[PDB]
RNA sequence: UAAGGUGGUUAUUGCGGCGGGGCUCACCUCUUCCCAUCCCGAACAGAGAAGUUAAGCCCGCUUGCGCAGAUGGUACUGCAGUUUUGUGGGAGAGUAUGUCGUCGCCUUUC
RNA sequence: ACGCUUGGUAACCGUGCGUAGAGUGCAAUGGCAUAAGGGAGCUUGACUGAGAGACAUACAGGUCGAUCAGGUACGAAAGUAGAGCAUAGUGAUCCGGUGGUUCCGCAUGGAAGGGCCAUCGCUCAAAGGAUAAAAGGUACGCCGGGGAUAACAGGCUGAUCUCC
RNA sequence: GUCCAAGUCCGAGAGGGAAAGAACCCAGACCAUCAGCUAAGGUCCCCAAAUAUAUGCUAAGUUGAAAGAACGAGGUUUGUCU
RNA sequence: GAAAUAGCUCGUACUCCCCGAAAUGCAUUUAGGUGCAGCGUUAGUUAUAAAGUUAUACAGAGGUAGAGCUACUGAUUGGAUG
């Protein structure tokens, strides 16, 4: 497992070993990417999707990746807090919490979403 | 001769199986190595005992490359 | 070789509180030797302390 | 409804053959006892068939 | 005699053979044989293996082989003479093998049938099984 | 319709071989900064968009390696009597054969 | 497996194949790669007060264990940590020693001493340990019992023996 | 013979059968009766009941209680192929 | 003293009715003795009672018989390459 892909794979299967969701409080994976960085709100205890958030909307301003990750953050987090969720699990689906990861969480914690 | 010792048997085996109720702290197996892995509601312990967490129904649903997961649906 | 320690907590004795924490280990007399200092909870004073081995 | 009725005698059977004449109405090798046709009662005469004629 | 080099234990303990071994009944490589038509498991010994077999082989002097398919893989023991009975099992006396009514232990190949018969029937005269002709069915 | 993310299903789901594709994915260019090599920007991290389906990835085919696997028969075995047997359960191996997956939820698309 | 000075296909290096044949201090079994195997950073939860509920069970004992409170270590946070991948590494009671403790302290006040918590001293190894302290002969023997148990003979079976 | 496990019996159990046998087969004895039906096992006599019926084998008194070998044989009945 | 002690042998006196075992496990200066557990008797408790026994239907975990080894560990017959 040194294919880029499965190294990451690896991480993402011993982080989902300990991080789930239910429809409270649930689970927040992100995906990097060379460009356009994603992320998304599952609930794993019953399947389907709560929100999900990327840089390809029309809200997003260009710039560096960094504040890119953190505007979506701001967005998730403005959007999440609309239903009525307060709590959620910050999983990292196979990245470094450092970088472009580390201020869409700084993007959420700064607003709501209990974390 | 030279072949005259043994030690005590501990009695291992499976305790209350996949079809009755069980409590909060109900030993369900006693093994020697994790051979039956905890699933939903069922945790490990040290000496790879697995211990029920809620009160329920047994199920262990043999899965996965021939690997029990033991696990307890709530009632 | 591996004896049996007795940490007592250094901080103590200079109060006016009566008693003395202690914590009853093992050691070895060869490959950890100079009395082992190690950070231990006071239940006396309700707070944790650098207990060294008398 | 189908009668029974022990022919032999359980001197040299099995506690669970021998309780399984107990469980019907039968204690003595003269005794006949009627019951119903119940996939239940069709188990005990399987157990012990051998020592007990079912007439009808 | 035909024995393993070694093996993992010396003591082996002494099963209970159950009849008709549903595995080497059937000739394989050689179209003449004798099989056991024997009532109970026997314990052919390396002795008789190697009295049998050169039996077979002085007679038909250099015509065909002799496969033998059977092996003493078990090791039998025998206390000495003058003890009493228990202070643990004996040393090992010999070797055997476990033969099941139906299996064969013989065959030929090369000869005819003229001189596989009488080939086979002086080589059963040193076993203690009742044993039977048998010829392959593609013949 | 197509792609990306994320889950359920014990490889009939895998491995390999042969062709096709790129709004999203991926290689690709650099190391001032955040970060790192018991040596290396190889990996991790960051800053970009000159190029590319070559590879990763996804599709279509392949019984090739794997995996699954009957019906029938046999071994074995519970109960009853006995050299025989009668009633029920019934394998393993092997043969024919099957398989190049399937089921949800979100975003961009038609 | 293929390449390369020492270097030898068994030292180190480079590229492939390799679900586990390695390793897990020490015997065997079970388990472990989404590691229980290996490395780096920071640390001492190898904490205090405790035990919902079970497994073993003659007793003495033994094993696992979830919530709560007080303060901690790591981590961004969830979360983990009340010793080691799990089963062996052990010794009851009495007596005596050490530390803490207005608990008691024989008229009163102290003290000697005792009590409670923590802990030390036993190849008590014949390891449920009869004492702090222990070896032999009797054909000079004696008493109480046993065919519960041997020597002669009988009985069952032939390993040995003899014969075919 | 000895040491374990799953049953039954004797132990602590009378009665009937195998000629006589603590365990083998049938069968669990509250008494009394010059009553009847059966289990195991049997019906020529000792000794209760068939010198009963139908079919075939054995010539060895094999057998009528239990229990036998490797290896011989032109004993006999019977099925198939040849 | 003295009726020393004897975990040893022997003996233990009238009748009728009802119930009815064990020769196993753990310890023992213990093995032909005891202590506890297991099996028995007497009496009393569970009531809108509870528990037992046998069988059927449904649902579970196992690694014995069997089978197999080119599926590991060990052994192993015969041919092809060498």
């Amino acid at each position: 497992s040194l294919t880029k892909s499965e190294r990451r794979q690896r991480i993402k299967f011993r982080i989902r070993k300990t991080i789930s969701g239910s429809a409270a409080k649930p689970r927040l994976s992100v995906f990097r990417s060379n460009k356009e960085i994603y992320a998304q709100l599952i609930d794993d205890v019953n399947g389907v999707t709560i929100l999900a958030a990327s840089s390809r909307e029309k809200e997003i301003a260009k710039g560096t990746n960094v504040e890119i990750a953190a505007a979506v953050g701001k967005l998730v987090a403005e959007k999440a807090l609309k239903a009525g969720i307060d709590t959620i699990t910050f999983d990292r689906g196979g990245y470094l919490y450092h970088g472009r990861i580390k201020s869409l969480a700084e993007g959420a914690r700064a607003a709501g979403l209990k974390f | 001769s030279k072949n005259g010792r043994e030690s005590e048997s501990k009695r291992l085996g499976v305790k209350i199986y996949g079809g009755q109720a069980a409590i909060a702290g109900n030993i369900i197996v006693r093994q020697r190595g994790s051979k039956h892995n905890p699933g939903e509601n069922v945790y490990i312990s040290k000496d790879h005992t697995l211990h029920a967490r809620v009160a329920g129904v047994v199920k262990f649903q043999k899965k996965r490359d021939n690997k029990s997961y033991v696990s307890i649906i709530p009632f | 070789n591996r004896i049996q320690v007795i940490l007592e907590c250094t901080e103590h004795k200079t109060s006016g509180v009566p008693g003395t924490s202690r914590y009853i280990t093992t050691k070895n007399k060869k490959n950890t030797p100079d009395r082992l200092e190690i950070k231990k909870f006071n239940p006396i004073l309700k707070r944790v302390t650098v207990h060294k081995e008398i | 409804k189908l009668l029974v009725k022990q022919v032999r005698s359980k001197i040299n059977c099995p506690l669970s053959q021998k309780r399984g004449l107990e469980a019907l109405g039968l204690r003595k090798l003269g005794q006949v006892v009627e019951h119903e046709s119940n996939p239940a009662i069709l188990g005990m005469i399987n157990k012990v068939k051998h020592l007990v004629s079912v007439e009808e | 005699m035909l024995q393993p080099k070694r093996t993992k234990y010396r003591k082996v303990q002494k099963g209970r053979m159950k009849g008709n071994s549903q595995r080497g009944h059937e000739l394989s490589n050689g179209m003449f044989g004798i099989k056991s038509v024997h009532e109970d498991g026997m314990f052919l010994t390396s002795r008789q293996i190697e009295a049998a077999r050169i039996a077979a082989t002085r007679y038909m002097k250099r015509e065909g082989q002799l496969w033998i398919k059977i092996f003493p893989d078990k090791p039998i023991t025998k206390k000495p003479l003058e003890v009493r009975m228990g202070k643990g099992k004996g040393a090992v006396e010999y070797w055997w093998a476990v033969v099941k009514p139906g299996r064969i232990m013989f065959e030929v190949g090369g000869v005819p049938l003229s001189v596989a018969k009488e080939a086979l029937r002086l080589a059963a005269q040193k076993l203690p099984v009742k044993t039977k002709f048998v010829v392959a069915r593609d013949f």
